[PDB]
């Protein structure tokens, strides 16, 4: 079945560095739906939770969602459909502190990974 | 037999406005003996997280072929998780079946476009159902769209009912239409 | 087992007002395990094609005998096409069955009349769901009438909500009630 | 298989406000293939028989355990007549079954609370559906409460819509949600 | 007993003003009656249009009686052990406004029974 | 016949202004067609965007012919015994506004048939 490698982590980083948030996944033969990936942020700063930061669907990337991370989030892989939904959060700030969730779907497959990012 | 087609629980951002996926749509089409119940809810994201009274109205169109398969051409389309709900679990089974047609709007009953406009409460728990926190959602059944055999449009209307900026976190909306025959 | 009674698709003008049939009623009574879903839409014809804000309210009453068979005495009655929908086709089967009773409003649950007043959009696609293009439709369940055992009344109300002349082309309306026991 | 949990016909006074049962609720939860239809109507009693525009808003919470069994702790609770409706009669069967869980709101789909705010006509037949004789009823699905696994809340809102003193005799209300998996 | 039932389903009772009416409602339970005991009494008064108005309730082994203003402090269950088959009430200090039909509804699911008593108060 | 059918289910007819147009609708019932005979004619005029507008109907053994104001006094069922299989109508004193598609729908449940006639009117 559909799985992510290391379904929970903590990454310690310093301000102005770029955090490599890994999300490597394995596909099952039954996973026949469209690959459907999203990363979310639960910021420690405020009340809102589970806020999209970047998206991959229809073999296209969409990233204009979270104003704070504008121009600072991107998928690292040139071949994301092969099993790598990892992202970079460049030029880390104090306000980036929070839980980052990677959700991979490829129906019936569903997996997610939470990373607690500390800056 | 009955058949349910759905987005699954915890749906992705699967509703495109102006070529960008911005609305997170929970959509269940449950066919029982004759009628299909549409059970659906929506959460605006990014620029659509909060909507204001001046928000322009928009349609999220689902296009389906003759066999009840979601096409790639709608605002909600086959690039997102969508498929059959097995009885007994919350999986989304993407493998087509002939039974999928049964969730479609009967093309003889709906040989011209049909509609149901209903109240669509926004953020209803948090705003405690304040009357000025509702918009409208209209389901349009089989409004023609390109090469689609069936269409279901969720049209969000009358944002100017809102007193002010409201979280675009809709109520659970229900609609009903006659199901297609196998 | 489930059972559907209906007008068929392409309904006849079957809603009498003052002894002329003037409303084209699509009506579907679908009984699943316990509840009956009323799925209905209406189109005024002739002098009722366009309704004005001065339009008087009216009831279209269906009268049913104790076995769930439409009588000839209501505003919607046995002089037009009405019968069972088979699973798998759009035919109207007039041959009564004992199962037709299951489409009836439970006489013990509805031993006094029940009602649901709902918003009834008119010409909603063309007017794009403009708020002052809705009337109300009230379903009345088992209001006594003549020697009927069961009754369903569609009562059209509050036309003075309309901003002006409006095509009397209703939305698809849904209601629910507990079905009768075999 | 489908399953109906209900209060029975002629329901008891079973909705507690401030530690007194004052609202007579007919409640029926019918699970067909996938969705649960909530079919409900309410009559206020005693001091709640007639409500005024200044009636404060209130919630009647049903609390259920992990097996779909009504708990003792809600505003509508296990001290009232509640149980399964057999197909074919109007009895209320209190003997629990594993299938009762099928009437519960899917904990994965409603892992955060969902809501539907709907119109709630009062005394609708008598006042002939006069616009200002409606309040609102909001169904809240899985608002957390205590050790309850599932909750259904009927929250009565916006009494200030009323033109004056109105008999608290509601319309038949319908809501829908995705049922729990066995 | 074969099913839930009350003894004497219908009765007429006449009493003088200021006296107390004893309104009987004794019931027999069946083995299948496994639900919670759920009793209410209702008045349909000759005075006014209203009908089936609660006067007193028994549920969750608790009595609730502040429903019908004209009967305030004048309706009580007569039995100490109500759950063993006696939902009878008395209505004390009888007034002409007490004239009406009184209904005893007994539920213990799936069992249901009711009975009506027509009370008359005489000057 | 085997099912409810209309003879010649699509026709094209040309008339002169002022003439009377005979629009045939002969139907055969099958033995399974046990519902009430339910007949209507509709017009989709070329003049305007209005479509499928009833002009005349037969239901409950009665004719109803006051729906389409342009055809008041100008449309009638021709047959003396309509239930016997003849739903044809006359449209008298033809006008150029009468140009359109006329549809005869015959239902006798579960039987349904329809026929289209394209009427042209010349000066």
């Amino acid at each position: 079945s559909l799985s992510i490698t290391t379904p929970e982590e903590m990454i310690e980083k310093a301000k102005g560095e770029t955090a490599y948030l890994p999300c490597k996944f394995t596909l099952s033969p039954e996973d026949q739906g469209p690959l459907d990936i999203e990363w979310l942020i639960s910021p420690a700063d405020n009340q809102k939770v589970d806020q999209v930061i970047i998206l991959y669907s229809g073999d296209k990337i969409y990233d204009d969602y979270y104003p704070d991370l504008k121009g600072r989030v991107h998928f690292t892989s040139n071949d994301l459909k092969s099993g790598d939904a990892s992202i970079n959060v460049t030029n880390l700030q104090l306000s980036d502190i929070g839980t980052y969730q990677c959700k991979v779907k490829k129906a019936p497959g569903v997996a997610n990974k939470k990373i607690h990012l500390v800056v | 037999a009955p058949i349910t087609l759905w987005t699954g629980p915890g749906p992705s951002i699967n509703g495109f406005i102006n070529d960008t996926p911005v609305i997170r749509c929970f959509i269940c089409l449950t066919r029982d003996s004759n009628l299909v119940t549409v059970n659906a809810s929506f959460v605006g994201e990014g620029g659509y997280r909060i909507v204001s009274p001046t928000q322009s109205q928009f349609s999220l169109i689902m296009e389906f072929d003759q066999f009840g398969q979601l096409m790639s051409t709608g605002n909600i389309n086959s690039t997102t998780t969508w498929g059959e709900k097995p009885w007994g679990n919350n999986t989304v089974q993407p493998r087509p079946s002939h039974t999928w047609k049964l969730c479609m709007p009967n093309r003889e009953v709906y040989s011209t476009p049909a509609a149901t406009i209903s109240r669509c409460g926004l953020d209803s728990i948090a705003v405690d159902g304040a009357p000025s926190r509702s918009i409208d959602c209209m389901l349009i059944i089989n409004k023609p769209k390109g090469v689609a055999t069936y269409t279901l449009t969720f049209r969000f209307l009358n944002f100017n009912r809102l007193s002010g900026g409201t979280l675009f976190k809709t109520d659970v909306l229900t609609f009903t239409y006659v199901g297609e025959n196998q």
